[PDB]
């Protein structure tokens, strides 16, 4: 693995609009790079 | 100045200027340096106008990258004029000198004419390059063509000026043809025979 | 003054011919006349040209 | 008013109404035009007799060439220095194509000290021969701008005990900017430049003091002119 | 990928004009001048921005 | 003070309509371009440069002519016969004449040599009428009607043939 | 058509400071100085300068159709002296707070009964009241950075034939 | 790390021949560089009334009188005064004046310009040994100054107006004149001229 | 922000030891190298708001263009005060207003 850190910031209410999931995000971005790419999802009771 | 790459597209955002006599588009770094401003910071400075402005910053990074390979200003003068449409095979010191006429003459000529005399040069390219990335970063409505306190009305006086410096340009063309057919006889001619 | 929103600002002629327009509505009515009359002169050559297609 | 007997009225008129600046009331009567308000100080301004024979020069750096934005070289010479105000520049011209700017410094901050306080303190006829070594520091490229006029410009000093002020010609302005020397000449540059220059103080020649005092002559021949 | 160019420059060996290719590699930044009639081939570095006229350019200056 | 009434705006507007007029832009740039355009126009190329390398005795020598002063006149009428006199606009469309006035540069000739002129004319330039160079700026009222002219006539206007 | 130098006289005369003495970082808040589209210089204090340049084109020593325009927002002031601009006159309302006719029509029944009699009381006409400070000329950039009242009754804040005015509520107070 | 490319150690023994100030700067080694307007000059000669009054000049052009006239009583002058005990004393025209808000104006006579300034910084002022091809710096100049009329009603901003709106009014380049005959004359005779000795050439060339 | 070498003036590029596993801004056409403060090597706002009140200037109560309004300065609390809406102009901008005082010149809304 490499140090180099990839992280982003999705906006809760447009996510919340969207009826979405950060788990389904979390395995559209699996199942898009397989397991090239070691992805963690905060929790939705987190601030951000 | 062209601003090359559209919305997430073409990779990276790229600033071509267009010069005149000039076949192809040439980054602003290189024309940059060209003028006579090597370091990186110094242009920067040229250009933006606050620092904290990270948007126009990472805007010009792209322009940066692509204009690292040249790093002196000789060798930017010789890549100017190697493009310069001028005669095929010119000496590399004679293609700098070609470069300097077309850099201090005829690349915005309203501002300066003379030498040592290019600084206010530098200065209105920052400062077209800070408008176009202004307006590109939507910050500013696109310049009004229809604003009728940008248009001018030519009345007698410049149209007669136009036609007159034509028609005066061909007199002269035609008195100094007569000069190098006639002086071939080596006689007083009157001056007064020579125009027409 | 800048960033003026009312009706009278952007072109609500507010009075009738009979009682008479204000100058700003004079221009305002003079501007969406002009844009008539130019929609009429430009629309004719091009319903024009479809009409001789669609004949042919 | 373009007689000129009107002319030299208002010359001299002029000159007889310089106020004198001891006089505190006369001081106060004057009041700003503008802004309504009331003088605190005057000086009196003077040209310099001194220092008319040498020929001065504005000296600017231009970009990153400013020795404040240079950390490392402002560390090095001190964070005013008498390392600056003793500094030398050297300009050397291999070709025309090619030249440049060489600065030289005193490292020492007690040599330094030493020698602007004798340059300073020069009002008598014994110089001590204060052999000071200067280093090297950095190259810039170097331009140059002409005053068509004699005194386009000019730098004023005070002098609060005689209530004057000596105002000195400036003839040119020279800018510097930071050069970056090519990798396939330092073979040239390290036979161009010297890693040392050593100064040493003498008194001027008779003959030379002579040929500056003729110069001078121009603007004060009262105290000046050869007998 | 190397590129291969037809260029109307002139040989400075045999004097015949339009007879002049250059073949330039990006992948390994190297450009090849070759004359269809002498046969001689002039090798010269090249950069990201590099055009058939700047190895020309290059070719003079070596001639000289 | 007292306050300004409408009237008072037309009265201001009365005024400008007496000094300006109301083709006033025409003749202003007419005037213009015949007083100091022309001039500058021809100097901004005022020197023609012949050299000549003679050695046929090392003899450059450098022919060089020079453009002067212009000189305008009055327009003037020149008949067949070859009689000139002055021409007024009414003449001039009745006979489908032009309303123009020649224009006379002087030219100075230098020979250069190193060994190792007078008011010509260069054409007829249009007059506008009721500007500067016409004939009718002056004449008053009395005479504008001796010349068969209109005095509601303004101008503004060239007569070519 | 007008000259360009005795504006760069004037405007150096006034402090503008030229490009070679400007540097980015310092002068971070200083306006910007264009004479006919080329930058010329800076300058730190755009608000007396002008009223300095508005004074002498209205006093007559600069020519009466130079425009002079002054960009708040994007801190630039700009002079054109280009032939071929579209202008107009104006009346001057008198907008200094610190005088007494504040808000008011510069030109008086005085100036009304000198055109009349068409002399001075110690020629007369339409040049004479434009170099006298009373009327200006406007162009249609110069225009974007003025506010204009329509009539003299607009200077000053139920009949079912008269037309209405205006109302202009948005503005507590008008200058 | 940059290693220092210079490591020879070759030094130059050069003397350098310095002479005594008349003046020595207190406290700071600070100096203000002023640019001239163009309606002040400095002279830096001692002022002599005999030959200034000779050498005054009258011209035609209104404006050029009137700006030299003013330059002229504007000028920063000097002259050697005679103490009443006997002595000699260097008398001057101009003065300096420091306000209460604490700004500086240059005074010369009765006129008042105000002093406008801005800090420069690694702006030096350097001492030119052209013999020697070295430069010597001499002090710092941290402040640059600008000039400027103190207000509209002062007498050197007036004329410079009156010279400045004068000045434009002036344009006629084009001089009139008085055509007597055909302007077209004198290229018809000339033509008929050469063509007379073009026959008598060809004439002479043919029987040679 | 970013910064420049102090001796060559050249933008520095991150750069990464593999033996310190720490991150360096590296000049290019210099050896200067510094050490890293900040782990934030490279940010992208997909939806930004600067440009929207940064449109500030101290001259900004000189034009005369400008409506006049009464709402009351958080600051200075004086009784004129002079509003405008958004500078930035997309297509999506909010109109709301930005009040400026002749005094502090504080930037406020009535939100
Ligand atoms: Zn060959
Ligand atoms: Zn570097
Ligand atoms: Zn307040």
């Amino acid at each position: 693995q490499s140090p180099w850190l990839l992280r982003l910031e999705l906006d809760r209410a447009r996510m919340l609009d969207k009826q979405l999931t950060m788990n389904q995000v979390a395995d559209k971005i699996s199942e898009v790079f397989s397991d090239d790419l070691f992805v963690m999802w905060s929790e939705d009771n987190a601030d951000k | 100045i062209k601003l090359y790459g559209r919305e997430d597209k073409g990779t990276g955002r790229t600033i071509k200027a267009t010069l005149p006599y000039v076949k192809q588009d040439i980054p602003i770094v290189i024309v940059f340096r060209a003028l006579g401003v090597v370091p990186d910071g110094e242009i920067l400075q040229h250009i933006c106008y606050d620092e904290n402005d990270w948007q126009m910053l990472e805007m010009l990074k792209p322009c940066i990258e692509e204009g690292f390979v040249i790093q002196d200003k000789e060798v930017a003068l010789d890549f100017i004029g190697r493009r310069g449409s001028a005669a095929l095979g010119i000496r590399r010191e004679k293609r700098i000198q070609y470069a300097k006429d077309i850099l201090q003459k005829e690349l915005l000529p309203h501002i300066t004419q003379e030498e040592g005399f290019e600084t206010r040069k530098t200065f209105f390219l920052g400062y077209m390059v800070n408008r176009l990335l202004l307006c590109a970063l939507e910050r500013k409505d696109q310049d009004d063509r229809d604003h009728f306190g940008k248009k001018r009305l030519d009345l007698a006086g410049p149209l007669l000026a136009n036609l007159f410096r034509i028609l005066f340009r061909k007199l002269t063309r035609e008195i100094y043809r007569y000069m190098q057919r006639c002086i071939e006889t080596d006689r007083d001619f009157n001056l007064n025979l020579a125009v027409k | 003054t800048k960033d003026d929103f009312s009706p009278e600002s952007k072109g609500f002629v507010e009075n009738s011919y009979l009682r008479g327009l204000t100058p700003q509505e004079f221009f305002f009515h003079a501007m969406a006349g002009r844009e008539g009359l130019i929609d009429t002169a430009v629309k004719t050559a091009e319903t024009g040209y479809i009409q001789r297609r669609l004949v042919k | 008013d373009t007689n000129p007997r009107s002319q030299l009225h208002s010359v001299e008129r002029t000159f007889d109404e310089v106020i004198d600046p001891r006089n505190k009331n006369r001081l106060q009567s004057l009041i700003h035009p503008r802004k309504k308000i009331k003088a605190v100080k005057a000086w009196h301004f003077f040209p310099d007799t001194s220092t008319f024979d040498q020929v001065f020069h504005s000296l600017k750096f231009v970009g990153s060439a400013s020795l404040s934005k240079d950390r490392p070289l402002n560390e090095q010479l001190g964070q005013v220095n008498a390392s600056i105000l003793t500094s030398l520049f050297k300009p050397i011209e291999i070709n025309p194509h090619n030249k440049w700017i060489s600065l030289y410094a005193v490292t020492d901050k007690l040599s330094a000290e030493s020698f602007r306080k004798s340059f300073n303190s020069i009002k008598d006829d014994n110089i001590v021969n204060r052999h000071v070594i200067y280093d090297h520091i950095k190259d810039f490229d170097q331009m140059f701008r002409g005053h068509k006029k004699l005194f386009e410009d000019f730098a004023i000093s005070f002098d609060d005990i005689s209530d004057r002020a000596f105002f000195v010609p400036i003839v040119g302005r020279l800018e510097l900017k930071k050069k970056r020397i090519v990798p396939g000449l330092v073979d040239m540059v390290n036979r161009t430049n010297y890693a040392h220059i050593r100064m040493d103080l003498r008194n001027p020649s008779t003959q030379e003091t002579a040929i500056r005092d003729s110069r001078r002559e121009q603007y004060d021949p009262v105290n000046y002119s050869s007998i | 990928i190397k590129q291969k160019l037809e260029t109307q420059f002139t040989c400075l060996f045999c004097n015949h004009d339009n007879s002049v290719v250059c073949t330039l590699d990006k992948k390994n930044s190297i450009g090849l001048l070759e004359c269809k009639k002498c046969n001689l081939s002039f090798q010269a570095p090249i950069n990201s921005l590099s055009q058939p006229i700047d190895i020309y350019s290059d070719w003079i200056d070596a001639c000289e | 003070d007292d306050t300004i009434t409408t009237e008072d705006c037309w009265t201001v507007i009365s005024a400008f309509f007496e000094e300006k007029g109301l083709v006033s832009q025409q003749l202003d740039s007419f005037d213009e371009f015949m007083e100091t355009s022309i001039q500058d126009l021809v100097w901004e190329e005022p020197r023609l440069i012949l050299d000549q390398p003679a050695q046929h005795d090392n003899i450059n020598k450098r022919y060089e002519i020079r453009f002067g002063k212009i000189y305008l006149s009055r327009p003037t009428m020149t008949e067949a016969d070859g009689t000139t006199h002055a021409m007024f606009p009414q003449e001039a469309r009745l006979r489908n004449l032009t309303y123009s006035s020649p224009v006379y540069l002087d030219m100075e000739k230098s020979m250069f040599t190193s060994i190792d002129g007078n008011k010509v004319h260069i054409g007829k330039v249009p007059i506008m009428l009721r500007s500067k160079f016409c004939s009718l700026r002056t004449l008053d009222e009395v005479d504008l009607y001796k010349m068969k002219e209109c005095p509601y006539d303004m101008g503004g206007y060239f007569v070519i043939n | 058509g007008s000259p360009s130098e005795p504006i760069i006289n004037f405007l150096e005369e006034w402090g503008m400071e030229p490009l070679e003495d400007y540097d980015p970082a310092q002068h971070t808040k200083s306006t910007r100085i264009f004479v006919n589209g080329v930058w010329t210089g800076i300058h730190r204090d755009p608000s007396m300068l002008v009223s300095t340049m508005r004074d002498l084109r209205r006093s007559g020593a600069i020519s009466p159709e130079v425009s002079i325009i002054r960009d708040i927002r994007e801190r630039e002031f700009k002079i054109f002296t280009d032939v071929g601009r579209v202008y107009r006159p104006l009346f001057i309302v008198e907008d200094d707070e610190s005088k007494d006719n504040k808000g008011e029509l510069r030109i008086t029944k005085e100036h009304i009964r000198k055109i009349q009699q068409g002399y001075d009381d110690d020629v007369y006409g339409w040049s004479s009241l434009v170099t006298s400070g009373v009327i200006e000329y406007v162009d249609g950039e110069e225009e974007e950075t003025i506010m204009i009242a329509m009539t003299p009754e607009d200077l000053q804040t139920n009949d079912t034939a008269k037309r209405i005015k205006p109302e202009m509520s948005t503005s507590s107070h008008h200058t | 790390h940059t290693k220092s490319v210079y490591d020879n150690g070759e030094t130059l023994d050069i003397s350098l021949p310095i002479h005594p100030k008349s003046h020595i700067p207190q406290g700071k080694q600070d100096r203000w560089v002023v640019k001239l307007p163009d309606f002040l000059d400095i002279n830096a000669e001692p002022f002599d009334p005999r030959p200034f009054e000779m050498n005054v000049k009258t011209h035609e052009d209104k404006n050029q009188e009137l700006l030299d006239k003013l330059i002229a009583v504007n000028t920063v002058r000097w002259r050697y005064a005679k103490s009443e005990t006997g002595g000699i004393f260097k008398e001057t025209n101009s003065q300096i004046i420091q306000w209460e808000d604490g700004t500086y104006s240059l005074r010369v006579g009765s006129e008042i310009f105000d002093m406008f300034t801005t800090n420069t910084d690694d702006n030096y002022l350097v001492s030119e040994h052209n013999e020697e091809g070295i430069l010597m710096t001499e002090s710092t100049l941290s402040k640059s100054v600008k000039l400027v009329p103190a207000s509209f009603q002062s007498t050197t901003h007036q004329k410079l107006a009156k010279a400045l709106s004068a000045k434009q009014k002036k344009e006629s380049y084009a001089r009139s004149v008085v055509t007597k005959e055909d302007p077209e004359e004198r290229q018809r005779r000339l033509e008929s001229q050469e063509n007379e000795r073009y026959r008598l050439e060809r004439r002479r060339k043919q029987a040679e | 922000s970013f910064r420049f070498c102090l001796e060559c003036n050249n933008m520095l590029y991150p750069k990464e030891d593999k033996e310190n596993q720490r991150l360096l801004y590296s000049c290019r056409n210099c050896d200067y190298t510094e050490l890293a403060e900040d782990p934030k090597v490279y940010r992208h706002e997909l939806i930004t708001n600067i440009g929207e009140t940064a449109g500030i200037v101290d001259d900004i109560g000189q034009d005369p263009t400008l409506p006049r309004s009464d709402k009351e300065c958080p600051e200075c609390h004086s009784r004129d005060c002079v509003f405008f809406q958004s500078q930035q102009r997309r297509k999506d901008t909010n109109m709301t207003l930005f009040y400026v005082c002749l005094n502090c010149k504080k930037t406020f809304r009535d939100e």
